[PDB]
RNA sequence: UUUUUUUAAAUAAUUU
RNA sequence: UAAUAGAAUAAGAUAAG
């Protein structure tokens, strides 16, 4: 066609089309061979299979650039004068037009650059790739979580893969990065050691949701979704609280019981889930995975614009 | 770029936008832009307007939305400091705010608006026109602006104060602005003429052209222009070939003296025409009406070397053109159909329907591009005209779509557009097909209102 | 290294538990900047913390420059941060110290704003009679400052001000006075009265005074001129002990006001080069410039303040190359050294000259025989070619003239100049002449190049003389020209001094009578 | 069957409609006793408790949308009349902030939804428009959908005409203190119905007639497609009460339909009227003043020019002769009324004059003792250059005070 | 190549 | 406790009412 003479430096109505990654935080991704320096120890992959989790040793970002994804989060909220291409977002807390004290946005990173850009991110798709037995990374998703201050809520125990049962195999992991200071007082995560192997890598019962009611029942809700042996687990190794810093990420296994904190501190706490998968992953039915998404049939192996592939170890 | 001051990243961006739009879209330039541009921020410093203006347009330029923290700041600037925009840098703060569609951008567009209105008897040869063409950038309906521009380029060329490239941005600002003015256009027209020899082939096509846009309904001008441009024809490009041709049939008059030296350099430029060419050169002749089969076996084998080229503009023009004509091309329709079907959501409000009607009326059926053009259908439904909302359901019906999901939106929008949906004659007997297959069980209330 | 009190100090502060006030968060920045015992700056997690609770606290408690110094603290460390506008007091708030808060406040941070500017003037014309002196003069200068376009009320204030001439002191009055010269609509009978009342207590003036004076004489211009008589008089008994840069403000005003009197010219110059050693850059680069307007450059005026420009011609601003290259020029003094020093400097800087400053250093270089046999042509050549876009008629001009004077040689810089001049026609012949010198060191151009350069020449063939009317068939001839319209024009032209075909005339006069 | 969900816009009845029959016969009793009164305590507190009434219902109306799925399940016409209501108590000052921003948020956001399905009708677009922009109510997404769906033209082609001049009237009257940001999609919707106005040019009555020329030349909109509008109207002058022909010159002069045989017509019913004021006056100047410069002196009736100009100087000594009568408000009609006399040379008896320059100067006088309160200073030399060139025996008192005015300097000057 | 410009305008009608 | 300023510069096609 013919892109009018000032429109020729425009960029896509949706993020998704934009092939590869912007130049905006880090540049540009490195050559074919230049991805072996994002590699990480085997120890912390054998911590990652023997906990659930794993803290990465080192920040993904240096904190301008988190001030930068910060205020992205900042303008995603805005309730005044809305986002560009919030209809590009899977869902969002400010569809009823109001908001609340719990900020959460979902497809983000067809949004707004910086989200787009840190998907493909070298630090934390090379650790994925390496939990992932090595094979090609597909982003699954991404979310942001935005707590107000002194009134934001918590998100009661769950489990990932509780959400993703129209996807076949367990071939998943989640990256959390902290955009702000996190403590027991304002959004820190609260996992469970050991429990991505509890009922033979099962899925717990859903929990009982009941709001405006205090944290410490929130969070104490867990003795009714476990059995006796879990109980016993539970006595032994209880449920501890990962405190993280500005840019610190953190790897969890979809099956790894997990929650967050309310905020009682005096500002609002920002954090970003951005959601992986292998390359053998199937669907399950006939239809859409997501919101306005290409359908796939019976076992379909997931591929698309909307699941771009940031790694490929060949 | 640590040590280079504001005032120089204005000016480097400026540079940078420059080049990428004229010397080449390289994405070299366009990507390290972008990554200079991120992370700048008009806070604690002083800055000229000027400055400001630059960083806004040059970030706005390179993709850069409302929601950007230098777009933010820039913006906040002008609505704080407005009698800092004089009016050599209102054209810039204009074009920066045409794209941006919120509600700062709006007061601001409209406050530049009532400045260029108040101050529209003191401008000179160049504020004209790039104030012009920056409100032919925004889409405004402030026909008073408009009309004290124009009697202000009116007596600007009295005196003879416009070079060519000045008419054709005139030209095309105004054309664009859907301003009919007979005078402000011949003004326009006996300027091209005195300027005589300083108009040349690349700035004499799109002259024409705006003005066959504009649709002035004159013949006086028509004939003048083809005779002026029977002269150029052997120095044309192909990319002006073709314009010609959609030009002269946005004319409507018939010169056969001129087509035919057309017809002849199209000819010789065959390989060099790609799908926009010829997508434009098809549309055009479907427009003016000729039927030339001699051109247009050569465009359609052209055509079928350059498929994977076809934009989904371009694969609507052709399809509808080559339906039109009743010209019979098996391999190329079955090649666009799949590419259509490759590229299925880019497809417009007009294309998907324009598209859909013109497979669905040559009796070509293709399930690969029949599925994905239904199942886009849908976030289409609410952008359509009654007429077009009839056509999508002739094509949809054609290709025996049953899924409720796809049905119920198309329907709704005939329901909601019900007195222009029968009220159309030529539609008629398409109304009494779409009724014989889907039956009165099909959504009732339709039925009872196409009886009455 | 953080003990456990020290460490749960910061960790408290880092995680926005500890409501801070602006007073607190004022102490620990001052703390910060004073002492690097604790490494604050060092902590990107603790400053941005701080920078939270900046953000949440209000900020009408401390004063303007306090807010002031916790941004300029904040954006040194990296943190963007701004200071909060100041509402507009409403009801009873509008006094007349609140008021004057607002403009101290847009001043200090930096955040004007004409719609707020236009409310408190409206909320101040009615308590105008409320204000103090002081107050008055504060007024006048934060005005000033913003560049308020309201000239009525500023002079008003002015007004007022000139009731209480008794009371107010020769500071106030210096800077009364230079505050209402930098406003641009007063009214010229306030700036009479003014300059009037300044001319009175001349004697009471102080150097800071003086600066002052002179500063508003050089604004006003040469219509004040008298009053500036008045400052060189009071100005003669005192000029053997003067400081520098009065001198400088001084000669700036000889300069503007093109003084008659060489006397007193000639005896502030001699006292100026005694201490010309202690100016700084910008001050010198005027001082060098004024002695050029009031042709006082002797050769041992040159020599001296030569020597001293050279100590600044190193890292010399790029602002500040284009003017000494013209004083350079247009003198018979040697200065060698000066240029080859200046010449680097502008090659060290190629990228960050603007279009403006490139096509003038060109200018002023292009008949330069030293500049020749230099990497800067090149360098230079490709700079014009990359920034041919962002190029006026008038740069446009001056950087083909420089490059085709000095020789060099690229037949795509010039046909791409020549394009560009055809975007907007060339108002003037001297406009259009460069492209014509670029386009004949090649000799050859496009026929659809030399006829457009034809269509543009024969109108202006009307007004050019004899020596112009020569360039130009010569440059016609070279490119090779065939339109007879041109032609004819020159030769009807020429026709009107010689009237006649003279047996002297030179023989390429007569080809063009020919009409060739 | 499909599951179609078109209501029409103007059945499907929820409890909508029982609370706007409730809101509306309170705003009805409200609104009688407002005429009633032309006891204005007891009146106030009747509208009181009405108000009281009012927001209770509001309030029980906004809790039913909250908690229930009700708009969806609700028709169409009484969402239209739900937002009518939540914008119009709004004005009256019946609804507090929340309470407003509440029921307009969950209103964009089901306009949005049902925009979505593509049920808006080319009606209901208009309508919400109007009733959106002119309360300045923003939402993006919203204003953006409108702003792009009013830009097919072939959907607005058979609007009724109380429809047409409803939004017309809506959006005439709240133009005054309009927001910026607001003006250009007003615009939008006046050229999305500018063909059918201009198909109902000849159904137009003739008060209505003048009010769509205003609401359109107000938005600084002249459309060709309402050119029959403005003809009808110089085609049908003397029907016109005689205020009325001042805004009609003055539209017919912005529509370059202002001719010679239009103006005495319209100049004798100006002066038809039983006393003239400074806008019949100052409408028929400027109208005088329009048609003197239309006469060419080499063109085809070269010699017929002159007759022109004195039949024109006669009519405007007509108008001119009765100057006394009327008010001056402000400056600038004075010195555009004397300035047409002098520059077409028309003859004003002495008595008119004395009046004019007594009446200038109270004002010039307010200007420079209160000096509290704009007349700058190059209308005030305007103002002398006038009385001198007629004569300073006509006001002795407004010469010394104009010529201290300047010697003191209490005018302001243009560029201020 | 000779068309035209310069108000503070505020009087529609409705259950949306 | 905190206040000093410089630059003059034009790109150009939306399937319409």
């Amino acid at each position: 066609s013919y892109v009018l003479k000032f429109l020729r430096g425009q960029l896509p109505e949706d993020l998704k089309d934009v092939n590869g990654a912007l130049g905006c935080l880090y540049g540009t991704l490195p050559d074919v061979d230049e991805f072996g320096q994002f590699v990480i120890s085997p120890d912390v992959v054998n911590s990652f299979h023997q906990f659930g989790y794993v803290k990465m040793p080192i920040p993904v970002l240096d904190h301008q650039q988190i001030d930068k994804l910060a205020d992205e989060v900042n303008e995603l909220a805005n309730n005044v004068e809305h986002h560009p291409k919030t209809e590009r977002l899977y869902a969002t807390s400010l569809a009823d037009l109001t908001g609340g004290p719990l900020f959460f946005c979902q497809g983000q990173w067809r949004a707004a650059w910086g989200m787009h850009d840190l998907i493909y991110l070298p630090t934390i798709t090379v650790a994925a790739s390496q939990i992932l037995n090595n094979s090609l990374v597909r982003l699954w998703y991404d979310e942001v979580f935005m707590k107000a201050a002194r009134t934001g809520p918590c998100v009661p125990w769950q489990q990932n893969y509780a959400r993703w049962q129209h996807t076949k195999p367990v071939n998943h992991v989640t990256v959390m990065i902290a955009l702000d200071t996190m403590n027991k007082d304002r959004g820190a995560p609260c996992l469970v050691p050991g429990s991505h192997r509890w009922r033979e890598g099962g899925l717990l019962p859903p929990v009982s949701y009941d709001p405006t009611k205090d944290e410490a029942h929130q969070l104490n809700t867990i003795w009714e979704i476990i059995n006796e042996e879990e109980g016993e687990m539970l006595m032994d190794t209880p449920p501890v609280t990962v405190d993280l810093r500005r840019g610190e990420a953190l790897l969890i296994h979809p099956l790894t019981l997990f929650a967050t904190h309310g905020n009682r501190s005096l500002d609002a706490v920002r954090c970003c889930f951005i959601h992986y998968m292998g390359e053998k992953t199937y669907a399950v039915q006939n239809g859409p995975l997501l919101p306005h998404t290409t359908k796939f049939q019976a076992d379909a192996m997931i591929q698309g614009p909307f699941y771009p592939v940031v790694f490929d170890p060949a | 770029v640590s040590h280079l001051s504001a005032r120089n990243i204005a000016t480097e961006a400026l540079q940078m936008k420059k080049l990428h739009q004229e010397r080449g879209g390289n994405p070299m330039l366009a990507q390290q832009a972008r990554r200079v541009l991120f992370a700048t921020s008009i806070a604690g410093q002083n800055l000229d307007a000027r400055s400001v203006a630059l960083l806004l347009n040059t970030a706005v330029y390179f993709g850069m939305e409302s929601d950007a923290k230098l777009v933010r700041e820039c913006i906040d600037y002008c609505l704080k400091n407005d009698k800092l925009i004089t009016v050599d840098v209102l054209p810039i703060v204009v074009t920066a705010c045409a794209t941006l569609k919120s509600r700062d951008a709006r007061e601001v567009i409209e406050m530049q608006a009532q400045k260029a209105a108040r101050n529209a008897k003191f401008l000179d040869a160049k504020d004209v026109t790039n104030i012009i063409s920056a409100f032919s950038k925004t889409g405004i309906n402030h026909e008073k602006l408009f009309a004290f521009l124009s009697r202000r380029v009116q007596t600007l060329a009295r005196v003879g104060e416009f070079e060519a490239a000045h008419l054709v941005i005139l030209a095309n600002a105004f054309s664009r602005l859907r301003y009919r003015d007979k005078f402000l256009f011949g003004a326009i027209a006996r300027r091209a003429m005195s300027l005589r020899e300083r108009v040349t082939v690349n700035e004499l096509v799109p002259l024409i052209v705006a003005f066959s846009k504009i649709g002035l309904k004159d013949p006086k001008l028509s004939k003048r222009f083809a005779t002026k441009a029977m002269e150029y024809v052997d120095q044309m490009n192909a990319e002006q070939v073709a314009s010609m041709f959609m030009a002269f049939a946005y004319f409507g008059i018939r010169y056969d003296q001129l087509f035919g030296v057309l017809t002849n350099r199209a000819v010789e430029l065959i390989d060099e025409f790609n799908a926009q060419y010829i997508s434009t050169t098809l549309n055009a002749f479907q427009r003016i009406g000729i039927n030339n089969p001699e051109l247009f076996d050569n465009l359609a084998e052209r055509a079928l070397a350059v498929v994977q080229d076809h934009d989904a503009r371009d694969i609507s023009k052709t399809v509808t053109a080559l339906a039109h004509f009743g010209l019979k091309d098996e391999e190329l329709f079955k090649r666009l159909a799949s590419h259509a079907a490759s590229i299925a959501d880019q497809f417009d409000a007009m294309g998907l329907v324009n598209t859909a009607h013109a497979f669905a009326r040559t009796n070509f059926l293709q399930q690969d591009m029949a599925v994905a053009l239904s199942e886009r259908s849908v976030y289409v439904c609410r952008l359509l005209d009654a007429g077009e909302t009839r056509r999508l359901l002739w094509a949809l019906a054609k290709f025996q779509v049953r899924d409720p999901k796809i049905l119920t939106p198309v329907f709704n929008r005939c329901l909601a557009l019900h007195y222009d949906f029968f009220a159309d004659p030529t539609g008629s007997e398409e109304i009494e097909e779409i009724f014989d297959f889907y039956g009165p069980n099909f959504c009732p209330p339709l039925y009872q209102l196409y009886i009455s | 290294a953080r003990p456990s009190a020290l460490h749960l100090i910061f960790e408290r502060c880092k995680l926005n538990l500890v409501e801070f006030t602006a007073q607190d968060v004022y102490q620990i920045c001052t703390t910060a900047y004073n002492m690097d015992t604790l490494g604050m700056l060092q902590d990107p997690d603790f400053m941005r913390g701080l920078h939270d609770a900046f953000r949440r606290s209000d900020q009408t408690v401390i004063s303007p420059f306090q807010a002031n110094l916790i941004a300029d603290t904040f954006r040194k460390v990296g943190i963007n941060s701004m200071p909060k506008e100041v509402s507009v007091p409403e009801e009873d708030a509008i006094s007349p110290e609140s008021l004057i808060l607002v403009l101290r406040n847009m001043n200090i941070t930096k955040q004007r704003d004409e719609r707020k500017i236009n409310e408190v003037l409206k909320l101040m014309f009615p308590i105008l009679d409320e204000f103090s002196p002081t107050q008055l003069s504060l007024t006048v200068t934060e005005l000033a400052r913003l560049k308020s376009t309201n000239a009525d009320f500023v002079g008003k204030l002015a007004k007022r001000i000139m009731e209480y001439n008794d009371d107010l002191s020769a500071l106030d009055i210096s800077s009364a006075a230079v505050s209402l010269a930098y406003c641009p609509g007063i009214s010229h009978n306030i700036l009479y009265r003014m300059m009037q009342i300044v001319e009175e207590r001349m004697g009471e003036f102080q150097p800071e005074d003086y600066i002052n004076v002179l500063h508003a004489l050089n604004t006003l211009g040469p219509k004040f001129v008298n009053t500036f008589r008045k400052i060189v008089e009071c100005g003669l008994q005192h000029v053997e002990n003067m400081d520098a840069v009065t001198l400088t403000n001084y000669m700036v005003c000889f300069s503007t006001m093109d003084y008659k009197q060489r006397e007193h010219i000639d005896i502030y110059a001699d006292a100026l080069v005694e201490v010309a050693t202690d100016l700084s850059e910008k001050d010198l680069v005027m001082a060098f410039i004024a002695l050029q307007r009031l042709r006082l450059l002797s050769d041992t005026m040159f020599g001296t303040m030569a020597s001293c420009v050279i100590r600044y011609a190193a890292k010399m601003d790029p602002r500040n190359i284009a003017p000494i290259m013209d004083i350079c020029s247009t003198v018979p003094h040697a200065s060698d050294h000066l240029m080859k020093v200046l010449m680097d400097r502008a090659v060290e800087c190629t990228r960050i000259l603007t279009a403006n400053q490139l096509g003038d250093i060109l200018d002023i270089l292009g008949l330069y025989p030293p500049a020749r046999e230099h990497p800067l042509v090149q360098l230079f050549g490709k700079q014009a070619r990359l920034r041919l876009d962002l190029m006026g008629p008038d740069a446009l001009a001056n950087a083909t003239r420089g490059l085709a004077n000095l020789g060099y040689a690229d037949p795509e810089y010039y046909a791409q100049a020549a394009e560009t001049g055809f975007r907007y026609g060339f108002k003037d012949w001297t406009l259009l002449e460069p492209m014509l010198m670029g386009l004949s060191i090649t000799g050859q151009c496009p026929p659809t190049m030399v006829r457009v350069l034809g269509s543009h020449i024969a109108p202006m063939a009307r007004s050019m003389s004899l020596m112009e009317i020569e360039r130009a068939n010569r440059y016609l001839r070279r490119l090779g020209c065939e339109d007879d319209f041109v032609y004819k024009a020159m030769a009807s032209r020429v026709l009107q001094f010689v009237k006649e075909v003279t047996p002297e005339m030179p023989e390429d006069l007569q080809v063009l009578l020919q009409r060739g | 069957p499909l599951p179609v969900s078109y209501s029409p816009g103007s059945v499907t009845s929820t409890a909508i409609t029982a609370h706007c029959d409730v809101l509306s016969e309170c705003v009805a009793k409200a609104d009688e006793l407002a005429v009633q009164l032309k006891t204005q305590e007891g009146m106030e507190e009747f509208v009181e408790e009405l108000k009281t009434s009012a927001t209770n219902e509001m309030t029980a109306l906004v809790k039913q949308m909250q908690t229930t799925p009700l708009l969806q399940r609700a028709g169409m016409h009484e969402l239209r009349r739900t937002l009518y209501y939540t914008t119009s108590l709004k004005e009256r000052d019946w609804l507090e902030e929340k309470q407003y921003t509440a029921a307009m948020r969950m209103l964009t956001v089901e306009v949005l939804r049902r925009d979505g399905d593509g049920v808006l009708s080319a009606d209901d677009v208009l309508y919400v428009t109007t009733h959106v922009v002119t309360a300045n109510f923003y939402n993006r997404h919203l204003w953006n959908r409108m702003e792009k769906s009013l830009l097919k033209f072939s959907n607005y082609e058979n609007i009724d005409m109380s429809s047409v001049k409803a939004f017309s009237t809506r959006l005439f009257k709240t133009r005054r203190g309009c927001a910026k940001e607001t003006l250009d999609i007003r615009r939008k919707v006046l050229l999305a119905m500018s063909r059918r106005v201009g198909v109902l040019a000849n159904d137009f009555d003739l008060p209505s007639l003048l009010g769509v020329l205003q609401c359109y030349t107000v938005h600084d909109l002249t459309p060709f497609h309402l050119e029959p509008l403005a003809i009808r109207a110089t085609n049908h002058v003397g029907d016109f009460t005689p205020h009325e022909c001042a805004t009609l010159a003055h539209v017919l002069r912005k529509w370059r339909t202002m001719r010679l045989e239009v103006c005495e017509r319209l100049v004798e019913r100006i002066c038809t009227s039983d006393q003239l004021t400074h806008h019949m006056a100052n409408a028929a100047m400027i109208a005088i003043r329009t048609c003197f410069n239309q006469v060419s002196d080499g063109g085809r009736n070269a010699m017929n020019a002159e007759p022109t100009r004195q039949k024109l100087r006669a009519m405007g000594e007509q108008i001119g002769c009765r100057l006394d009568e009327v008010e001056y408000p402000a400056l600038p009609v004075i010195l555009s009324i004397l300035d047409v006399v002098v520059t077409l040379k028309i003859y004003v008896p002495k008595k008119c004059l004395q009046v004019i320059f007594s009446q200038a100067n109270d004002m010039v006088a307010i200007v420079m003792e209160q000096k509290d309160d704009p007349i700058t200073a190059e209308e005030g030399r305007q103002l002398q250059a006038l009385l001198s060139h007629y004569g300073n025996d006509l006001a002795p008192e407004l010469s010394q005070r104009m010529k201290e005015a300047f010697r003191e300097g209490v005018l302001p000057d243009e560029a201020s």
